[PDB]
């Protein structure tokens, strides 16, 4: 499985802790886990940098309760103030994104193949496909370390940055 | 040599009505022999319905007693008086109506599985989604569902009993 | 059925050997077709019709008390 | 064995095989087995059409005013009280003529679909548009009509009961200081401590 | 692949390369994207230019809200003035136009052919002229519309 995946730095198959002794099912499970983790990390790091670069907090997140976009602090303090059913609906959209199609072993969802199709690598060129997915994986790992470091910085410093 | 015993209660033979079901090959816990006198399909339907209801109810109690409350002045009541304030407010009857629709269709499911008009399994409603394709994975997932359901039944029982006894949030 | 038991019995034959680990469901073997047929009986159907008519009259009297619109 | 596509935990209902909306085969209770499917389809189409016209009327009544003299109330429920008697009689006459000449008097559940080629829901109002097209396209148009009919039935029910709970107009939803609907009046078995 | 847009006075404009990797259906998908973006950008640019010369045409916009056609300003300001129902109807028209015909690859909808025609060729070689004119106008209108966006965003006024 050393020839699978991305390895952008090249020659960088890294089992380090010898995690994969050789089992296709466990490796595919962890590949789905890593690709999902990377997508989540990239999205979260975007939603973490955006409130600071372009503040852009227009209007009330809760017109009835009174929760304003500009009163939720950026970072970890968000999960006390984003409205109750606001968090419920965010969770529900994650549920829709994860439960619309099947992500079980033996299905394309287990490989990360989803219904987004917002890059459409054009199968006639099945060579930029590997580049696109490798870049996605590597960027997901980078934003993975990034987002966990950002959360730790938020916890230690007391605010987002 | 014979009389396959209950792995849970080792001094009582396992009820033959348990054969082919999820919790029989490892526990087989039917000491009173309800499956010997009641249809095991109906018993499994009841067990899974109770487990799912309790698994929802436990997290509902957790949320309600942790401050998770809908954005409404009428919703600012404690869990103990929640099912009097919401009964008078109306939404309890509303939940009753919608769950009654769902349970009427569940009644149709039960009264179609018993006559053989469907190959539906007792707890099955068709929701596959996070369902393994491999049969062993399906069995393990069903066992996880059953164990979580039973654990949450006991957990919700304890939660409501202790909350009524000593009015507190949840850790008590 | 040598032991005298009533018709439509869910009882196993009491003439059995040493203790049997058998499944004997004590619940009536009813049928959905049979239940629907029974609820379609003239007594059942017409008493249900009478109850429905009486309740409809009750609700009309409740929401429109007396003959105010005569 | 076979199970309904819409309800996977219930048997596939028969008598829905060749029909416009039958591919989803949704019939849990099973009025298909009890009643003529032609009558059920005619009733569904008529309900959907009536409720679509009712929905556009309910929405547009407080707008398009009314007959010179009557005050179309913002809440469309009181329009029946504000309607002139002559207008009601004309509406009743028009509905009776339209619905009684459509079936040549065979306007009853026992006699409507007994002649022969009475297509369910085909009153002849612009059926020529379906006379062309190509089967799948015509069935697609009929399915559009059916889905819009069901949507408007549910929507009109919702509009009526919204006007009931709010005791006001349809569009000013959830007025200021709402704090939930008022508890329902009149007694019940639970009102007298059941 | 030097067609359609190859009529440009510049030529087969490929800065940053792209489409050099035999990406034939990527080329067709980018053709669809270019055609759709051009059409919407031309519509937008016309709907920005018209409200100043022969300004907001008289009328009324929202029965209950008392919004007129003269109340709603132009530019990025007008975003938060059309009522929720009005924006719903506009986006519904967008959705109906998008979903009317199949835009999947290989279909006539996969090249901008939706049967609109109106200004169409007489099948006398001017079809390519018309297609290229539409493509060039849309290409220009895209940068024009982005520039007008930036002008409204920075200056604040509709101009
Ligand atoms: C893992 C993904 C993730 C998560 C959990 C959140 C979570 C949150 N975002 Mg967010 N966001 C994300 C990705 C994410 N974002 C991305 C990718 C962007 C770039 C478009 C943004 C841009 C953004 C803005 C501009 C704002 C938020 C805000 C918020 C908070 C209020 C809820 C809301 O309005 O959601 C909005 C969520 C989206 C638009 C993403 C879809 C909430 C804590 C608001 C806030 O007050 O921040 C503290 C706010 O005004 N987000
Ligand atoms: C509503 C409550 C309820 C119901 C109807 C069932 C029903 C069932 N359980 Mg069960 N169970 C429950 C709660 C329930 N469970 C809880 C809370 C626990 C946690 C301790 C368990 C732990 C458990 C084990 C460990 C096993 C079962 C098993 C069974 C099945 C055989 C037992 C039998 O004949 O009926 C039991 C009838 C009742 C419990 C009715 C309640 C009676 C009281 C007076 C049957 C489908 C066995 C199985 O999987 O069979 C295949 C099995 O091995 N159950
Ligand atoms: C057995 C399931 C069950 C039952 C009977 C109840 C019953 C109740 N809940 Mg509850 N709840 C549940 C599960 C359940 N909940 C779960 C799983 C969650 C987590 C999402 C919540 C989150 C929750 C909140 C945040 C609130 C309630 C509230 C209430 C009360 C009013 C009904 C209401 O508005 O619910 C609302 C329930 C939801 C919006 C989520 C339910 C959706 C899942 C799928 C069920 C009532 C006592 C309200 C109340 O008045 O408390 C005093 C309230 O503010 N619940
Ligand atoms: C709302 C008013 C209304 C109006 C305008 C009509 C109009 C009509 N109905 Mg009709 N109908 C109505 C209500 C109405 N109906 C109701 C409420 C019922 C249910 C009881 C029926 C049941 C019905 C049947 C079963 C039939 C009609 C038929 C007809 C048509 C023939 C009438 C004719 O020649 O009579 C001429 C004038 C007559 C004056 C005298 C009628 C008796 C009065 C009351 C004395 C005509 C289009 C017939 C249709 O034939 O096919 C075209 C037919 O067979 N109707
Ligand atoms: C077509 C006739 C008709 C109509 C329009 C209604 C309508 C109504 N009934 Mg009613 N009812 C009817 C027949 C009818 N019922 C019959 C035949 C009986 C039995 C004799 C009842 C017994 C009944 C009771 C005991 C109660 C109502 C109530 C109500 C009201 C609330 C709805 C409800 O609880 O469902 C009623 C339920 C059924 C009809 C199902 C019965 C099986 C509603 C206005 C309730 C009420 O007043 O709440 C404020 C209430 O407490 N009804
Ligand atoms: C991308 C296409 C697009 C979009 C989103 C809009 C959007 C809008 N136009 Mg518009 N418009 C367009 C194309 C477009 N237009 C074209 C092609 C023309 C030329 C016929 C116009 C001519 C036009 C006039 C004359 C007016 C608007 C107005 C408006 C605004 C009020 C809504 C209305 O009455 O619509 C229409 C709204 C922001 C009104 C407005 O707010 O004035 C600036 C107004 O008076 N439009
Ligand atoms: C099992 C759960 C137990 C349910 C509690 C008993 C039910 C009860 O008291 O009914 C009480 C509820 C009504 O409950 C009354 O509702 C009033 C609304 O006007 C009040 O506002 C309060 O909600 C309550 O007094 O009765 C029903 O809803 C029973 C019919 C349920 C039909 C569901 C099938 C849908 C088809
Ligand atoms: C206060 C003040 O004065 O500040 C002002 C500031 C300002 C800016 C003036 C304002 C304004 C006006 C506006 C509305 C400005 C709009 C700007 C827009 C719409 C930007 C969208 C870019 C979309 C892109 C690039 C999509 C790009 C898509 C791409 C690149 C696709 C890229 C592909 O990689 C993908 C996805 C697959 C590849 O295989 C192929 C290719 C094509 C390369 C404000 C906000 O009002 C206020
Ligand atoms: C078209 C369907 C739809 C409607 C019609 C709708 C409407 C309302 N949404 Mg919702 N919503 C989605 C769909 C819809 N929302 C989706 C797909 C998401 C992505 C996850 C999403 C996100 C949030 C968040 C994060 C919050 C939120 C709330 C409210 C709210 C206020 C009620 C009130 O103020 O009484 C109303 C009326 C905010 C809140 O205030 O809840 C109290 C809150 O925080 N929503
Ligand atoms: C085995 C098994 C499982 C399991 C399990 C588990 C965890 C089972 C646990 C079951 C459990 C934990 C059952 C509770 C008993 C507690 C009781 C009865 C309380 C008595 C308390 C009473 C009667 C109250 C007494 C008083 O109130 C009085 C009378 C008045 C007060 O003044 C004084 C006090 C308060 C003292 C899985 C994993 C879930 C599924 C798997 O498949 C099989
Ligand atoms: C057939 C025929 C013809 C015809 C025709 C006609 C008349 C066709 C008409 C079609 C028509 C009239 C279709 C309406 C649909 C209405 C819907 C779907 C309602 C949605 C409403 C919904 C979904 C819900 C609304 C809500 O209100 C609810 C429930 C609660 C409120 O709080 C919130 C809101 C407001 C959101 C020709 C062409 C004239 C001649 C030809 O020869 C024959």
């Amino acid at each position: 499985e050393s020839e699978r995946g991305a390895q952008p730095p090249f020659g960088f198959w890294d089992p380090l802790g010898l995690s994969a002794d050789g089992d296709v099912a466990t490796f595919k499970r962890r590949r789905a886990s890593e690709i999902k983790h990377g997508r989540i990390a990239m999205l979260a790091a975007m939603g973490y940098m955006t409130p600071e670069i372009t503040g852009k907090f227009p209007g009330y997140l809760s017109p009835s309760t009174g929760v304003k976009y500009a009163d939720i602090p950026n970072g970890l303090a968000a999960i006390s103030k984003v409205p109750v059913v606001g968090w419920l609906q965010i969770f529900a959209w994650t549920a829709v994104c994860e439960l619309w199609e099947d992500q079980v072993p033996g299905t394309p969802g287990h490989e990360g193949e989803f219904c987004f199709k917002a890059f459409k690598v054009t199968s006639d060129a099945p060579e930029t496909r590997e580049t696109k997915l490798a870049s996605e994986l590597a960027n997901g790992r980078l934003a993975m370390m990034a987002i966990i470091g950002l959360f730790f910085q938020d916890g230690l410093t007391g605010s987002a940055y | 040599g014979g009389y396959k015993m209950s792995k849970a209660v080792p001094f009582l033979p396992m009820s033959p009505a348990l054969e082919g079901y999820v919790g029989a090959e490892e526990e087989g816990f039917d000491p009173m022999g309800f499956s010997l006198a009641l249809d095991i399909r109906w018993l499994r339907e009841a067990e899974l319905k109770h487990g799912r209801i309790c698994m929802l109810a436990t997290v509902g109690w957790i949320a309600t007693d942790l401050g998770m409350r809908l954005p409404g002045p009428a919703y600012q009541v404690s869990t103990l008086e929640a099912h009097d304030a919401m009964v008078k407010f109306g939404p309890m009857a509303q939940i009753l109506i919608w769950l009654g629709i769902i349970e009427v269709f569940s009644f149709l499911a039960i009264t179609n599985m018993m006559e053989g008009t469907t190959d539906r399994q007792p707890g099955d409603y068709g929701l596959r989604r996070l369902y393994p394709k491999d049969e062993e994975g399906q069995y393990e997932m069903q066992l996880k569902e059953l164990r979580n359901g039973r654990l949450a039944m006991l957990a919700f029982s304890g939660i409501v009993t202790t909350a009524v006894l000593t009015g507190r949030t949840w850790p008590f | 059925r040598k032991i005298p038991a009533g018709p439509y019995s869910v009882s196993v034959e009491p003439l059995r050997d040493g203790a049997t680990n058998e499944v004997s469901i004590v619940t009536p073997p009813i049928s959905s077709e049979g239940v629907q047929e029974y609820l379609s009986l003239a007594p059942v159907f017409f008493m249900a019709l009478a109850i429905f008519t009486s309740g409809f009259a009750i609700e009309v009297l409740r929401f429109f008390p007396d003959t105010r619109y005569w | 064995k076979e199970t309904s596509a819409s309800v996977p935990f219930l048997p596939k209902p028969k008598n829905l095989a060749g029909w416009v909306g039958g591919e989803t085969e949704f019939d849990p209770i099973g009025f298909s087995n009890w009643f003529d499917m032609k009558w059920l389809r005619e009733a569904e189409l008529k309900h959907g059409r009536v409720c679509m016209m009712a929905t556009v009327g309910f929405v547009l009544q407080p707008y398009i005013g009314a007959y010179p003299g009557v005050e179309m109330p913002a809440d469309s429920l009181q329009a029946v009280y504000a309607a002139p008697s002559e207008a009601w009689f004309a509406f009743i006459f028009a509905a009776g003529y339209i619905e009684s000449s459509s079936y040549n008097g065979k306007i009853t559940q026992l006699n409507m679909f007994e002649d022969s080629d009475r297509v369910p829901g085909n009153l002849g109002w612009g059926s020529t548009r379906l006379e062309g097209m190509s089967k799948e396209e015509s069935e697609l148009m009929q399915l559009k009509e059916l889905k819009n009919g069901r949507l408007a039935m549910l929507a009109f029910s919702g509009m009526v009961h919204h006007n009931i709970v709010v005791k006001g107009a349809l569009f000013p939803l959830v007025p200021d200081g709402w704090t939930g609907p008022e508890p329902w009046a009149v007694g019940s078995i639970m009102n007298n401590m059941g | 692949e030097s067609e359609l847009g190859a009529q440009a006075p510049l030529g087969f404009f490929d800065p940053l390369k792209l489409t050099g990797d035999g990406s034939v259906e990527a080329f067709k998908r980018r053709r669809q994207s270019e055609i759709k973006h051009g059409r919407i950008s031309m519509l937008a640019a016309m709907g920005y230019m018209t409200p100043e010369i022969t300004g907001k045409f008289p009328g009324y916009l929202s029965p209950s809200l008392n919004l007129k056609f003269a109340d709603v300003p132009n530019g990025l300001a007008a975003v938060s003035k059309v009522p929720a129902a009005g924006w719903a109807q506009i986006l519904g028209y967008m959705a109906y136009c998008e979903t009317s015909q199949d835009q999947s690859a290989g279909t006539p909808g996969a090249a901008g052919e939706f049967g609109f025609k109106v200004i169409t060729s007489d099948d006398d070689e001017v079809l390519k002229r018309k297609l290229a004119s539409e493509l060039a106008n849309g290409r220009l209108a895209m940068m024009a519309i982005i520039g007008m966006f930036y002008q409204d965003g920075l200056t604040g006024s509709a101009w």
